[PDB]
């Protein structure tokens, strides 16, 4: 009502949780990738990925700290989308965009999903 | 986009 | 590079991490302010005060899951500092500046600190 | 910064 | 939404 | 506003 709002503020939060998971400051899961380990933070996942959150509201595998994903999740694709939840940008290219969108199809990232289709209907 | 419910 | 950005992304993660909040998930700090307890994740804390982020990199403090502040704090002046932390909206008013200026000084949010010194010279 | 939501 | 940063 | 280190 009377609220006044702070422009910077909510990307300054990401930035802030992205230099926490950087220096490995209160992660508390580990992301199995094929064999490639990803430290994270439980509430920044939940907060992006419908498969995350699923995970992290079941009243046991909310206690783990290791979560591994289907062997077959391409590691870059879930790292490209891991620094998207970070940072807000999505370093999609020609090269990666299959996997990219595979992987959020995985992750139920539907934005991302929407944004690969639409690349890829605009390349074909 | 996700919005959390 | 050749990034692409969503953006809705950083103030959507913020609007899941106060549902998060509203819904008791993940959350592992209880901050206790004059007999009051108000319950909230250590990242945004960390992510939004100076003073939250000396407490919970501190190797003995990380580990507290109560937190209590000075007795003098003001529990709404701090109400409405989580509420800005969790929205980024500050609901200041002629009412409370006095007190969101003495809350914000000792969480150590410099930004909210200017806000209310141009309001109140504004004022003068 | 700071603006009117 | 997406856009150029 | 904050900026972690």
């Amino acid at each position: 009502d009377s609220c006044i709002q702070f422009t910077r503020h909510a990307s300054d939060v990401l930035l802030n949780l992205n230099r926490l998971r950087s220096r490995d400051i209160l992660t508390d899961v580990v992301i199995v990738v094929s064999r490639e380990q990803f430290r994270a933070h439980k509430t920044v996942l939940m907060a992006c990925s419908g498969l995350f959150y699923s995970i992290f509201t079941d009243q046991l595998k909310c206690n783990l700290s290791v979560i591994n994903l289907d062997p077959e999740i391409n590691p870059e694709g879930f790292c490209i989308l891991l620094d998207f939840m970070y940072t807000s940008r999505l370093n999609l290219r020609e090269g990666n965009i299959m996997a990219v969108m595979a992987t959020a199809m995985y992750l139920q990232m539907e934005h991302v999903v929407d944004t690969c289709r639409k690349f890829i209907k605009a390349s074909e | 986009a996700w919005v959390i419910p």
